């Protein structure tokens, strides 16, 4: 299995410290990814994070929760961030074995890099 | 090596063993949730604080980011909110430091966004732990002027002689409580103008920044609102490792 190379997204700042990576197309990936697909599975991913994110009126009952019961919900019951964490793993898993193996390349969670860096 | 606030238990448990069983025949019934409730809120939220990953980024190994600095000053800039903040190439940790996060020297580890370290805390206050240390500093100030501006009734409606037995328990607490609030109240109001600021600590330190600065200064109760109700984070180490698909052509 060789390898060519790594190419690192940078997070997109405009917006500010939210988990939005930067969107823009590499030149690295010309005809190894279409920037239409990039673009697709990019602003998804941003999506799911910015649902990870979103300062709803469910956010606020699980902070109440978690205060009036001293925080044991978190060992019972995993947090709303780690649930997003799981279902955009399984995205970044099909993504992988559906469009990207075929040409030759392969994503890793973020998670891994500390939300800073997606590694191709 | 370095050791916890023992005292301040201490100082706690004299009401707990005997400061106000029996009292409450003609007078205030409801006893305990003057300060059971908040002693059991400190003691949880300081433990949290103690024992937690504050956000120690993953020790990124070498060969990370781009190599190609040749002989650059190791600093980018970036422009959040059109406003430009210096960040730096941390030598040992070896990445770009995002904004609003630096090193911790003494704690050898370079982490996410960064408030202060202290041997009290025993660590170093990302913002997984900011919450729970905000928090307990809130419920711990609660503790100690609750104390000291009701639990006084033992004294408050007893007359003149109380003769020793029990009233010298409550002797000591009254002058610690008088000795540790101004300190804890100064400390907590510190923090509590850190967060109606989108600006802590460091940021405090650095006597540089006049003019448009503050870029993510965002709203004062969104601040409130994601530093209380805001999902807490994942740890950024520790996550158990993945596993290779195929050779991949
Ligand atoms: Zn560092
Ligand atoms: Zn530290």
């Amino acid at each position: 299995a060789p390898v060519s190379g790594k190419v690192f997204i940078q997070r997109d700042y405009s917006s500010g410290t939210r988990c939005q990576f930067q969107t823009k197309f590499p030149a690295e990936l010309e005809n190894r990814i279409d920037r239409q697909q990039f673009e697709e599975t990019v602003r998804t991913l941003n999506n799911l994070y910015a649902e990870a994110e979103k300062l709803g009126g469910q956010s606020y009952l699980e902070g109440c929760l978690a205060c009036l019961t001293a925080y044991t919900i978190f060992l019972c019951m995993e947090t709303h961030y780690e649930k997003v964490l799981k279902k955009v793993s399984k995205y970044i898993q099909e993504q992988n074995e559906k469009i990207y193996a075929p040409q030759g390349l392969l994503l890793t969670d973020p998670i891994e890099r500390g939300l800073r860096v997606i590694e191709i | 090596v370095s050791a916890a606030a023992i005292f301040l238990v201490g100082a706690t448990t004299l009401f707990f063993a005997f400061t106000c069983p029996g009292l409450s025949l003609n007078v205030s019934p409801a006893v305990p949730i003057y300060n059971a409730i908040m002693f059991l809120f400190v003691l949880a939220n300081f433990s949290m604080a103690t024992f937690m990953d504050p956000g120690i980024f993953p020790r990124a190994e070498e060969d990370e980011d781009k190599e190609d600095d040749f002989r650059a000053p190791l600093y980018k800039t970036v422009e959040i909110k059109g406003i430009q903040v210096r960040m730096k190439w941390c030598a040992t940790c070896r990445f770009y430091r995002p904004p609003r996060c630096s090193h911790c020297s003494v704690c050898d580890n370079c982490v996410e966004e960064f408030d202060h370290h202290c041997p009290w805390v025993n660590n170093c206050i990302g913002r997984r732990n900011y919450r729970y240390f905000f928090l307990f500093l809130l419920s711990l100030t609660a503790h100690i002027m609750g104390v000291f501006g009701f639990g006084l009734l033992y004294v408050l409606y007893h007359i003149e002689e109380l003769s020793g037995v029990r009233t010298a328990v409550t002797m000591a607490v009254m002058c610690v409580a008088g000795l540790f609030f101004i300190p804890v109240a100064g400390l907590t109001g510190f923090h509590v103008v850190l967060v109606a600021r989108g600006r802590t600590t460091n940021e405090q330190v650095t006597g540089k920044f006049r003019g448009g600065v503050n870029p993510f200064t965002n709203g004062c109760c969104n601040n409130v609102s994601r530093v209380l109700c805001s999902s807490p984070a994942p740890r950024y180490l520790g996550r158990p490792k993945k596993e290779k698909t195929i050779v991949i052509r």
